[PDB]
RNA sequence: AAUCGAGCGUGUGA
């Protein structure tokens, strides 16, 4: 939603004629890449943590036991980007040409 | 049927032409595993006809890819059928639904490395229930021609062979419908002079049962008592 | 060995001016950069082997008293053999300039028409081989796989050495 | 030192579903015995199943019977799942004859004193013509496991081509086995438990006989280890 | 009936394989409950409601 | 029993030395019999 | 050290020499008819030859000496 | 006719007779490797899970050619050079090729993880055998942080 | 909606159920995803694809056993396979798979006699495909031949 | 295809001095990796030009380059196959150790085929204003 | 048919060492190998008779964590060493033993006096090592009879986990077995190691007859 | 000895 708000604001600026086509295209790609990175950051960390009640009754956070996290962090099968695609967001995609 | 489907199985099933469909709405007059006779209703009759729709069904007919095309009726006596309703399901069809495979109980877990790298572990119950057993029909042709020494004869006179191979033969050398034949067994008997056996045989490594025998004879040929 | 105008740089002028080791380092480093950008790890030794195979020829600039003509392109091994012969005679060796041939060209420019023909351009290689009356000694791997004899490598190397020593 | 298990309850909620209680068992022996018995049951319970069929006027299963709603292949598949209990013999030949409109069910096989049909409502096929007469000979053997028709062959390997409608035999009478180990309110000890075996079968086998046969098999197998040379 | 590797799901990214499996379990459960009601010879009204 | 491969051009005398007979007719085989 | 030779490398020296000795020993046991002393526990002949090589009692020089002695008589 | 003599002879022949398995395309040297074959009742070849990286082979329907070295010298050089046991490193960079993946890596990762409040936490053990007993008997969990005497 | 359908059937909404090993009976530590999936049998059967030959049929222009499954053919031990055998240094294996496994008129018969006599012999041989090459170069207008030594 | 390790030791003294590729702040490979298995053409000297670390005739192994790291060696010259003074092949020491055995390369190993395969195979994995110091 | 069964032709044991033996039988029925292996493993792991150390007394301990000097190894290490002691009790169910040896030097297990009912399995099991002239230790050890394993998480001064079962190392593996025609059979190989209280194969035999006695209610 | 064979197009897997 924050990414949508910022792209709407940059579209409003473009409607006001502040930036150009190529510069706006690059800036929007950059901010969407930043949103992708933030989503991956808020995903992988939420996927590697647990709240475990210890012998004292207090919480000792540890590495998560999630099966897909085991697959990724273990390196058995899968990478960080694949987990981002199936659990976060797919991200930017390419046109038939090189352009994103 | 697929327990989980998309709803497009009906369109594929009825638009492929492999299922016997009801041309005119009526009432079933007779259902057999090979024939369906429909007494057409009077609301959709046209003057000058009896009002009977007859649907013969393809039964174990070989397809292009050596599969089985078979039609099973999906209606019983007295059932009122309407225009466009499925009367017999073709292969991979269940009550007008496209049925490519079988619904199976699966568990997503490694099992002593027997599903390593997309491998599949299968319960013995699947084999027992014959869930994925398939029928494969092949066609073998025997053509009688004229040789440079003389014409070739269809007969049971094959020399230097055992008595067991001569037990399944008849007066002409063609073994009967439904016989269990394996690779190396003679289907259509024929010998060439030199004599040498020029008969058709089952390909080695293939063992099946004969379901159809078709004979094409050009004019002027003496057909034997088997023929 | 110093660049006058900036821009993309050719390998052949690098060889003719900067030297041999300079072009070998250039090729090895650039190939390994391409491989590592994809996260692939290969040794530099293999690229050095191929670069050596790319540098088996020499151009006779001034033959002098040597048996070589002027302007020809001859195998560098023959040039070293002639230099050894002249050193045994005590005479100075003929000067030579190395050439950086392409991979296809170096394969085609081999001293064996059998391998060049079995690789590409069979009609050409055969035409020059027949015009020149070429002779192909059985010494490469292809020349022995095609005739069905043991390759000069691995467990077959000893057999080839025995053949050389017996004749 | 060990409290031996004993049959304390055999509850027959239905003809194909029975709960058998074993009590008492010490800690650990419950799961051990439950797994051993479940595997021996699922693996080596003998039974009777349809093996060969010979319908008159039929040469092979890849054909149609006159005035019959289902294919001969479908008929053989329906006869595969026929629950028959045979007493005293390991090889019986039933005959089924029928004619006229109606569903030919399992209640129409010619009655014999040595054969019992557990489910008479089992629909074998249907007839759709009044003159359509169906007559079949069904050979039932007593076996164990699953013997596919492709593997088993005739003794002399030469049998009637017109007959020999071979049906795959699923000799196993049991279809589902669960077992639970539960705490028993024993007034003598507190470490004792009870083993509840919940069995779902085809109705052709007595649960007590099946469990005793499994125990006999297990003991005979362990006898090789006990009697070691 | 079939044992599948969960490792082929994340790398190959075919996740419809999991949702379809869950839906198959749900459908077969509803079918087995209808089967339980039919074995009991329950009244037609019960089947209608369920 | 060989150590190399020699390639060159062939004399018309060499080509004639290779052959055992001169080919005249353009027909391959008769179709009434199987005789070439 | 039978399928993959590590221990017999320090017992036969050069592995090309090992290949040559293995070929000669196989052809001898096939044609020379020498009676071995190792009992046959359903083992391949090449396996027994590798065992005798990793024993280290037979090498190339001794084989050459025995060949010369045999060609003398 | 598949007699008992045939079975005995097949048993004789298969043992210690290397067989070269080969998946196309043969991209590098390891695309063909020798194996010791074992008789399977089925009609498909059983492939070792570790050599799947050398062949670039996954069991999603890949086919694999099978070649039989015939003479003694080819058998010897299959045993000495071609065998997958004698080819552990990659000629491209010297790195090992038999590095496990998928199921093995996940299993080892699971069996070496730590849990903060696992069953059996704090216990002091006499060695690996006691850990084996405590796991198999269901007394101590696999992720329990303990203190063990290691040799 | 799938969770609700699981609830109506009295099933765990997580789609995972305590599963038990059939060999030991021990419950798996974590819940296992169990369900129903639509499996398809493909027109790729080992009854078809499995094939293996030994001393079958040969072509006529070359003596290489050509063909495939339908024609009882051999396996194309192509160029890259020869490269792989070269990189191993396995020279005798190349000699087998170029002269013995194909392209051999007389050496493929006494080798079979040796095998049925319990011998491995007669590896050297001259490929008849190379003879075909020589004949189609000579008949093209070029003199190519072998030397005495 | 025709290139085979045909000799044992040519005794050449020319070779390539090698530095680690640096693009910015990072180092692509340590000196160890690119010298691992190589053969030096000279005596490697400890900084201060006083002591000889390793002789020129030894096979640079993991232990030797670990010692070099301990001594913080800067640049090494090794016998490459390009500067090999052998006719009709390459000697063993100009090609360094066999990356699949661990010992010295035997005579008669076709490294050209090995090189070609080792380069081609990864091909299937292939696609298709100011400078600042960031370290102390 | 449904009554007769094939007889094991090849029953072989390889004696790697005294307590290390490889026992296997050819052939077993399909699924029988895993059933027998799991049952035997469970009964060996938790239903085998033996004796072990359960309680020990160290005087002067009244707080949570206390220390005692003059001993080379920590009290935790000493009790852990005492845990693995192989003790046989033939007459009674509970006997209290005392260790009595001092002096600077090696400390074996054969210096404790022989008992009529208690016999020590191995005389070389070190307990500790004294190093001081004024350091001498003599504690009491409670030996209880039992079966299996009991952690001391819940329920004299110190409580020691008891390894009642004489089983040191039990593992079973099932391989594919082959005959003239059938190739889907099971072959069970058992790897057994013991602490010396009972022979390796003898413990398996004892548990096999224990399990065969548990099913005497169904003997025909 | 009986024993036997190719090209082109097309669609498929790896
Ligand atoms: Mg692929
Ligand atoms: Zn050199």
């Amino acid at each position: 939603s924050e990414a949508e708000a910022e792209v709407a604001e940059i579209q409003e600026q473009f409607q006001s004629g502040l930036v150009t086509a190529g510069e706006r295209y690059n800036k929007v790609i950059d901010i969407w890449a930043a949103a992708n990175d933030r989503v991956s950051k808020a995903m992988m960390d939420n996927l590697q943590t647990e709240t475990v009640i210890n012998r004292d009754g207090q919480e000792e956070k540890q590495v998560s036991f999630n099966s897909i996290y085991m697959m990724a962090d273990s390196g058995a099968r899968g990478s960080a980007a694949q987990i981002r695609q199936l659990a976060g967001m797919r991200g930017l995609m390419a046109k038939p040409d090189g352009s994103i | 049927k697929p327990l989980v489907g998309t709803g497009m199985e009906r369109a594929v099933a009825v638009d492929s032409g492999v299922t016997a469909v009801a041309k005119r709405g009526g009432v079933v007059q007779y259902v057999d595993a090979s024939r369906i006779v429909i007494k057409v209703n009077e609301d959709e009759m046209y003057p000058g006809e009896a009002g009977i729709d007859i649907y013969n069904l393809t039964k174990y007919t070989r397809s292009n890819q050596n599969t089985c095309i078979n039609q099973m009726p999906c209606v019983s006596l007295g059932e009122p059928v309407e225009r466009g309703d499925v009367l017999a399901d073709g292969p991979s069809t269940d009550l007008g639904e496209l049925a490519l495979g079988q619904n199976m109980r699966v568990a997503f877990m490694p099992w002593n490395g027997y599903n390593f790298e997309d491998s599949i572990l299968v319960s013995e119950r699947v084999v027992q229930e014959d869930r994925f057993t398939t029928i494969h029909i092949q066609e073998l042709a025997c053509v009688s021609r004229d040789t440079k020494l003389g014409p070739e004869e269809i007969t049971a006179d094959i020399p230097n062979v055992g008595e067991a191979a001569l037990s399944k033969l008849d007066e002409s050398g063609i073994v009967y419908i439904g016989a269990e034949v394996t690779g190396g067994d003679i289907l259509v008997g024929k010998v060439t002079p030199k004599v040498k056996d020029s008969s058709l045989r089952v390909p080695n490594g293939v063992s099946g049962t004969v379901i159809d025998v078709q004979v094409f004879t050009r004019d002027g040929v003496e057909k034997d008592k088997r023929a | 060995g110093d660049v006058i105008s900036d821009g993309p740089e050719a390998p052949h002028d690098i060889l003719r001016l900067r030297g041999v080791h300079a072009v070998t380092r250039y090729i090895v480093n650039e190939v390994q950069d391409v491989y590592r950008l994809q996260g692939v790890k290969i040794n530099d030794k293999h690229i050095e082997v191929i670069v050596r195979q790319m540098l088996r020829k020499a151009t006779i600039v001034n033959a002098g008293s040597s048996d070589f003509l002027e302007g020809e392109q001859v195998e560098y091994s023959r040039v070293k053999i002639a230099n050894r012969e002249l050193e045994a005679n005590g005479k100075v060796g003929a000067t030579y300039s190395r050439d950086l041939l392409g991979i296809t060209k170096a394969s085609l420019a081999t001293e064996s028409f059998i391998s060049a023909a079995s690789f590409q351009e069979t009609t050409r290689v055969l035409t020059e081989a027949a015009v020149a009356g070429k002779r192909d000694e059985l010494r490469g791997l292809k020349e022995n796989v095609i005739v069905g004899r043991l390759i000069p490598a691995g467990t077959g190397y000893a057999y080839h050495q025995d053949r050389m020593r017996r004749r | 030192e060990f409290l031996k298990p004993r049959l304390v309850d055999i509850e027959q909620v239905s003809s194909t579903h029975a709960k058998v209680t074993l009590e008492p068992l010490e800690r650990g022996f419950g799961h051990t015995l439950g797994n051993a018995l479940r595997r021996i049951l699922l693996s080596s319970m003998p039974g009777c199943a349809v093996t060969e069929v010979e319908i008159d006027g039929v040469l092979h299963e890849y054909s149609t019977k006159e005035g019959v709603q289902e294919d001969i292949l479908e008929i053989l598949l329906n006869l595969k799942g026929l629950a028959v209990r045979v007493q005293g013999k390991d090889e019986v030949i039933l005959t089924l004859n029928k004619s006229g409109i109606g569903p030919v069910t399992a209640a129409d096989i010619t009655h014999d004193g040595d054969v019992e049909i557990v489910k008479p409502q089992h629909v074998i096929c249907h007839l759709t013509d009044e003159n359509a007469s169906i007559s079949m000979r069904i050979k039932v053997q007593r076996g164990r496991g699953y013997v596919p028709a492709s593997t088993r062959i005739h003794s002399e390997e030469d049998e009637r081509p017109i007959g020999r409608l071979l049906v795959d035999a699923c000799y196993s009478p049991v279809e589902r086995i669960a077992y639970n180990v539960e705490a028993a309110r024993v007034e003598q000890r507190t470490d004792l438990d009870k083993l509840v075996i919940e069995m779902e079968t085809n109705g052709t086998i007595d649960p007590e006989e099946a469990i005793r046969r499994a125990a006999t098999i297990l003991a005979e197998q362990l006898e090789a280890f006990v009697d070691l040379r | 009936d079939i044992v599948l590797n969960p490792l082929g799901v994340p790398s190959r990214m075919n996740i419809g394989q999991i949702l379809e499996t869950h839906l198959g379990m749900a459908a077969k459960g509803i079918g087995d409950k209808i089967n339980a009601m039919l074995k009991q010879q329950q009244e037609v009204a019960k089947l209608r409601e369920f | 029993e060989f150590d190399a491969i020699k390639i060159a051009l062939a004399s018309p005398d060499m080509i004639r030395s290779w052959s055992f007979g001169e080919v005249k007719k353009p027909e391959t085989i008769n179709y009434r019999t199987f005789k070439p | 050290a039978r399928v993959t030779v590590q221990d017999a490398v320090e017992k036969i020296g050069n592995r090309f020499d090992l290949v040559l000795v293995a070929a000669r020993r196989a052809r001898q046991m096939q044609v020379g008819g020498k009676d071995p002393l190792v009992p046959e526990e359903n083992d391949k002949t090449t396996v027994i030859a590798l065992r005798e090589i990793e024993e280290g009692l037979i090498n190339n020089q001794i084989l050459d000496v025995r060949e010369r002695q045999e060609q003398q008589e | 006719r598949e007699e008992a003599v045939v079975w005995d002879i097949l048993d004789e022949v298969i043992r210690e007779h290397p067989v070269l398995l080969n998946r196309a395309p043969t991209l590098h040297r390891l695309g063909i490797q020798a194996f010791e074959p074992v008789l399977i009742e089925g009609k498909a070849i059983q492939l070792h899970p570790l050599v799947c990286a050398a062949y670039n082979a996954d069991f999603d329907g890949d086919q694999m050619a099978v070649h039989v070295p015939l003479t003694l010298e080819a058998q010897l050089e299959a045993r000495a050079l071609m065998m997958s046991t004698n080819n552990i490193l990659s000629p491209a960079n010297g790195e090992p090729i038999i590095v496990p993946s998928q199921d093995v890596v996940l299993g080892l990762y699971y069996m070496t993880r730590d849990c903060v409040n696992a069953k059996g936490e704090g216990m002091v053990l006499t060695g690996p055998k006691e850990a084996e007993r405590l796991y198999r008997s269901g007394l101590a969990s696999l992720h329990a942080r303990v203190k063990v005497r290691i040799t | 909606e799938i969770k609700e359908l699981l609830k109506l059937g009295d099933l765990p909404t997580s789609g995972q159920i305590r599963l038990y090993d059939g060999r030991t009976g021990e419950q798996f530590e974590r819940p296992v995803t169990v369900g129903y999936m639509y499996m398809l049998k493909l027109n790729h059967l080992v009854d078809d694809k499995m094939h293996a030959r030994s001393t079958g049929s040969y072509s006529l222009v070359t003596q290489q056993p050509l063909g495939g499954k339908a024609q009882f053919g051999g396996q194309r031990f192509g160029e890259m396979e020869v490269w792989a055998l070269e990189a191993y240094g396995a020279a005798y294996t190349l000699q087998e798979m170029l002269t013995v496994k194909s392209d051999d008129v007389n050496g493929r018969t006494k080798m079979y006699k040796n095998i049925v006599d319990g011998n491995h012999q007669m590896e050297p041989g001259m490929p008849e495909s190379f003879n075909v090459l020589l004949k189609e170069i000579r008949s093209l207008g070029i003199n190519i031949e072998l030397e005495d030594e | 295809q025709d290139l085979v390790v045909t000799e044992d030791d040519c005794g050449t003294h020319e070779g390539i001095m090698m530095t680690p590729v640096i693009e910015g702040g990072d180092v692509k490979e340590p000196l160890r990796d690119r010298v691992l298995g190589r053969v030096t053409a000279e005596d490697v000297l400890k900084p201060g030009t006083a002591d000889i670390l390793v002789p020129r005739n030894t096979l640079l192994h993991e232990q030797w380059c670990d010692l070099l790291e301990e001594n913080s060696v800067d640049a090494v010259k090794v016998r490459s196959v390009v500067s090999c003074d052998t006719d009709f092949g390459v000697c063993a020491h100009c090609y360094g150790r066999d990356l699949a055995r661990g010992h010295i390369i035997n005579k008669g190993e076709a490294i050209g085929v090995i090189a070609a395969q080792s380069i081609g195979e990864p091909g299937t994995q292939l696609t298709m204003s100011s400078i600042q110091v960031k370290n102390k």
